[PDB]
DNA sequence: TTGACTCAACATCCAAACACTGCGAGATA
């Protein structure tokens, strides 16, 4: 439960599991029943957001990147 | 809003002497004002 | 720990009265 625990994405229960096995070490969110999967490559994550202790809503947010080919 | 509430948690690693006359006057005025208030 | 130097870059004080319209350039119906 260190780099892989029970995490949520799009309101469905899940199992986050960091995938550090490839050149980009990523964060694999795997639904608890397995319905929805979401892999977050920490390589692109600019900064992490954690609902601090003051944020009783314990929600962490993963700040990403704006790559030259993605800019809006 | 969302960044204001939910704090970014990260590990960003990282390894003469005389002012102008305008400041002179500003300091004199601020000195007066401050004195009066005190 | 004291203050009297010197240096240099500004800042600040202080002195204390001539008139005003003519006249040639170009252009002008």
């Amino acid at each position: 439960p260190s780099h892989s625990g029970a995490a949520i994405f799009e309101k469905v229960s899940g199992i986050i599991a960091i995938n550090e096995d490839v050149s980009p070490a990523e964060l694999t969110w795997r639904s608890t029943d397995g319905d929805k999967v979401h892999t977050v490559v920490l390589s692109t994550i600019d900064k992490l957001q954690a609902t601090p202790a003051s944020s009783e809503k314990m929600m962490l947010r993963l700040i990403g990147k704006v790559d030259e080919s993605k800019k809006r | 809003y969302d960044s204001e509430e939910f704090e970014d948690v990260t590990d960003g690693n990282e390894v003469r002497n005389v002012c102008s006359n305008e400041e002179r006057k500003r300091r004199k005025y601020f000195h007066m004002l401050y004195l009066v208030c005190l």
